[PDB]
């Protein structure tokens, strides 16, 4: 009933520590050029560290906040340690929801061009509550939100017309 | 009653999937049958009645 | 351990804490630590994940 998106940690400035342009991959073109998600951002280690990441958020929305996040699980070693630190961890919790997150590097099977994985995860935020992302490496980070109230419906899968 | 009947589940909840598929046929059994026999029955009816008032005409005649 | 000496079934409850900071974490118990609870059905290891939540 009352959808809205909106920059809930800002490019420009909620990042200092990290790189936020370097997150872009062939699995995800855009011109036929190497991009991402619009909603998340890929953060990549600045210079040859990437440290503790801490961020959190306060829902002043007065309704539900839709937050998503994803795990970046790399094929190698090699990569793991280019991209971000060896042994890492990510830390999400809510007053509500709480999980960690550990890393599983490993090579399986092709998939566009990929042998990585990337879990997708996501919570609701109460109204006027804090949500904590927390992290040494792998994170891809929320950079949109959405805000909203729900309606007691379902999903038609079609192709008919519109009028 | 507002109702969407759609549902959907993944590759390791096909049980539930069945439960739903069994609601589904089971009302629209009910109904079939129901749908059917209510016709067939006020039919009879019906037309029992329109004789029955033409009866009671030529009668009163 | 326990053994189940009543002629029915027993319900068990637990709890795994989960402190904010190592310094609390050290203060109460150890740095890496684990448990494990199993019963011939049941099975599962718990691992303490420490974090400053809101």
């Amino acid at each position: 009933s009352s959808f809205e998106r909106f920059e809930i940690f800002p490019k420009t400035s909620s990042w200092p520590n990290h790189d936020s342009n370097k997150g872009v991959t062939a699995a995800c073109p855009h011109a036929g050029a190497k991009s991402f998600y619009k909603n998340l951002i890929w953060l990549v280690k600045k210079g040859n560290s990437y440290p503790k990441l801490s961020k959190s958020y306060i829902n002043d929305k007065g309704k539900e906040v839709l937050v998503l996040w994803g795990i970046h699980h790399p094929s190698t070693s090699a990569d793991q340690q280019s991209l971000y630190n060896a042994d890492t961890y990510v830390f999400v919790c809510s007053s509500r929801y709480s999980k960690k997150f550990k890393p599983e590097i490993a090579i399986c099977p092709k998939v566009r061009d990929q042998e990585g994985r990337m879990n997708y995860y996501w919570t609701l935020v109460e109204p006027g509550d804090k949500i904590t992302f927390e992290a040494t490496g792998n994170l891809v980070v929320p950079r949109y939100a959405f805000a909203m109230e729900r309606n007691a419906s379902g999903i038609i899968i079609s192709d008919t017309p519109v009028h | 009653q507002f109702t969407a009947v759609g549902k959907e589940f993944n590759h390791l909840e096909k049980r539930i999937e069945n439960l739903n598929k069994k609601v589904d046929d089971g009302f629209l059994d009910i109904w079939t049958y129901n749908a059917e026999l209510l016709v067939l029955l006020e039919n009879e009816r019906t037309l029992d009645y329109h004789d029955s008032n033409v009866k009671n005409l030529y009668e009163k005649v």
